RNA sequence: GUAGCGGCGAGCGAAACGGGAAGAGCCCAAACCAACGUUGGGGUUGUAGGACACUCUAGUUACAAAGGACGACAUUAGACGAAUCAUCUGGAAAGAUGAAUCAAAGAAGGUAAUAAUCCUGUAGUCGAAAAUGUUGUCUCUCUUGAGUGGAUCCUGAGUACGACGGAGCACGUGAAAUUCCGUCGGAAUCUGGGAGGACCAUCUCCUAAGGCUAAAUACUCUCUAGUGACCGAUAGUGAACCAGUACCGUGAGGGAAAGGUGAAAAGCACCCCGGAAGGGGAGUGAAAUAGAACCUGAAACCGUGUGCU
RNA sequence: AAGCAGUAAAUGUGGAGCCGUAGCGAAAGCGAGUCUGAAUAGGGCGUUUAGUAUUUGGUCGUAGACCCGAAACCAGGUGAU
């Protein structure tokens, strides 16, 4: 079959060149103008360039600092927990192995987005003010 | 090589959520006896990038 | 042949600066001092540093 | 003699897949080794032929340039490489397309096992013949066998291979199949 | 392209963790024990070592001290090596038309045209007087290791560090730690000393001012095998020709143009015009509008004849 | 991804790493909510929320950057026939 090859409808395209004629529209001046900056070969002024206004980053001023001990935890919703099986005990060590969690940065946060819809035991590092309202009230009980 | 960031435009906006950016003001800085109190007070708030700014500094901010 | 006989202590290279940061190369020599000290032979005339014939020494 | 998996050879061929694995295969296997001088890579040509003013002489600036014979060229090769990725899963896809597409063929015939104590190329040929196979011909066996290959080799339009050394240049290639029976089987757990 | 640096402008730009390739570590100074500024012993450091008192049968010259005798693989000439005959068109067969063949050999290059079986080769299998290199063995040399106390002793100084003037660390003297040079002043001694980004306290981790050390990495004059959706004589190295040579300059330097008869020289014996050059016949050849100003022979440009004007 | 095994094949292994699923604030921090504020009083940005890998085409950035052309600057050498 190697002889009646097609490719995929719309799926390739031919470049197109400038430079070779009139009848293309691309031709002597290849689409750069007449007698400008623009026009010679070598570029022309930086993108944030205003031509001799002040840019807009100069007129604006600097805001805030960064923060060394900067921690940040992966969030996990009260939706991501219907799949474990009822009265289950989750644990981040399952959470980054079942497939929930990809990459744990400083800990795993529970937050309550949703509903849990099973009863189970949970154990993290910090819970949200209402993720731990509703997964007291399916049963069981969570903790640090 | 990879393109640089412009470190003088990431110190004075950041990236919302539905890709916009936030900045300050100016008029900020001195003079406020010149100024008046509504002036100056409605000035403390935050703005957003113009749809006309945007056009001129896009790759000046792609890995923000 | 300049340099200590002690030592190694040579002149080294640096830079000038002026109020506005401009820059001017320039030398920083060594306290070289003649002076005739004892050698198995017979003593001799050599270029020692300031820094070496301190504490004490033999001439 | 004729035992189907419809997982591994029955699938449909998907054929816009198929282009780009045939595609990447192809780009692979060419070597730049190619490359042209420039202005700075020719020799001499340092000064200037005369001066810019003077003469009704059109200006210059070194002997070596596009527009002068013997010298310089603008934009010609470079070495460079045409290899490129693909996913892993889009690999595997196409490689059953190409099973598939010889089943649907009746091109497709499993063989017991081979028996070759030592490399006779025309008892092999007379193998070839009472199974009537095509003129191009692929044979695959579950590890390599020196004298299933050495028997083979010099046929013309013959191809040896593994069950795992497969690819899809050498299925489309070839205008029939032989695989051994066990070797069937070991090809199909892979591919799932 | 993160932290950070920056007339905080233009621009510059880390490291530690984590995944890999490779992977061994040792020798001195000092305390001390014997000799009259040769090195003779002794000893080498942080889960603190040694001197000093104390239980008591392997290493190899690529670091770790270094000097040789002893068997096998490769490198530098080679050898053997399967299988074809007719007919038609040709100046010539390998082409076409039929019938036979070898393959662990259908990689290629030649041969009067397009050859697996005509030639040189290929697959495969053998070979080394003598000379190099890589190693393996015994030979050869060199070879005493755990040391429970622990009061007294030991380590590397005009060094560490500070001030002043410079440089270097992504870091422009800045709140700048860590590392260096010149000039001056100048510590401590295991209850010691240094670091953790000024500086102090606490805690934690290390032990400077002596030396040596293979492998994983970079590069290619020039070798021996090869490879290319690279060039094909204005291209490809400046140079496919005897080219860094004709030529140019006082000199340092600059630098070209020039491939192709035919399968086979079979390179036109002889006659005629002419002083020669050149030419017309004859002859060679398949072809001489293939005769060395030699394959094919486009355009510009220069001539002769002629239908209409 | 590097690496490892493979015909310089492009396959198999390799899950450090990158993007997405949740924003808001200079920051501590909180979280389908958050910031400002005495005050969900009002207002700002989010809850609109599909993504990701490879690749053809268009444009931009760092590299000479579509081609030819200066008057000059600096470094090391050659010249009083």
């Amino acid at each position: 079959k190697l002889h009646e090859l097609k490719p995929a409808e719309g799926s390739r395209k031919e470049r197109n060149r400038v430079g070779r004629g009139v009848a293309t529209g691309n031709g002597k001046t290849s689409g750069r103008g007449h007698k400008g900056q623009k026009a010679r070969s070598g570029g022309g002024v930086r993108p944030g360039f205003e031509g001799g206004q002040l840019p807009l980053f100069r007129r604006l001023p600097k805001r805030g600092f960064t923060n060394i001990n900067r921690k940040e935890y992966a969030i996990v919703n009260l939706d991501q927990l219907n799949k474990f099986e009822d009265g289950t005990e989750v644990t981040p060590a399952l959470l980054v192995e079942s497939g929930v969690v990809k990459n744990e940065k400083s800990g795993i946060k529970i937050l309550g987005n949703g509903s849990l819809d099973k009863k189970l035991t949970v154990k993290a590092h910090k819970f949200s003010a209402s993720a731990a309202e509703a997964i007291d009230a399916k049963g069981g009980a969570h903790e640090v | 090589p990879k393109m640089k960031t412009h470190r003088g435009a990431a110190k004075r906006v950041k990236r919302t959520a539905s890709g916009q950016l936030k900045r300050s003001r100016a008029f900020t800085s001195h003079l406020f006896a010149n100024k008046s109190t509504k002036q100056k007070r409605q000035l403390r708030k935050a703005r957003l990038v113009s749809k006309s700014d945007m056009k001129r500094v896009k790759q000046l901010l792609a890995y923000k | 042949g300049k340099q200590c006989f002690v030592t190694g202590r040579k002149a080294s290279t640096g830079n000038r600066r002026s109020h506005a940061l401009n820059s001017t190369k320039r030398r920083w020599n060594a306290n070289l001092q003649k002076v005739r000290i004892l050698v198995d032979g017979k003593p001799k005339k050599v270029w020692v540093s300031a820094r070496a014939l301190k504490s004490g020494k033999v001439t | 003699s004729i035992e189907l998996s419809d997982a591994v050879f029955g699938i449909e061929p998907n054929n816009s897949v198929l282009f780009e694995a045939i595609n990447l295969q192809r780009a692979s296997l060419r070597q730049g080794t190619h490359a042209v001088k420039n202005r700075s890579a020719v020799s001499g040509g340092g000064r200037k032929p005369w001066k810019q003013k003077g003469t009704g002489r059109a200006r210059q600036g070194t002997i070596r340039a596009p527009q002068w014979r013997g010298g310089g060229i603008v934009f010609g090769p470079t070495p460079r490489s045409y290899a490129y990725k693909m996913p892993k899963k889009m690999r595997r896809l196409a490689l059953r397309s190409a099973l598939s597409f010889k089943v649907q063929e009746n091109g497709l015939t499993v063989v017991d096992a081979f028996n070759f104590e030592a490399p006779k190329t025309k008892e092999f040929k007379n193998v070839l013949s009472t199974l009537e196979q095509p003129k191009k011909v692929l044979v695959v066996t579950e590890n390599e066998d020196v004298n299933v290959e050495l028997s083979a080799r010099n046929i013309p339009g013959v191809q040896v291979t593994t069950a795992q050394g497969l690819n899809v240049l050498d299925i489309t290639n070839a205008d029939s199949l032989v695989i051994t029976e066990a070797a069937a089987k070991k090809v199909e757990e892979v591919l799932g």
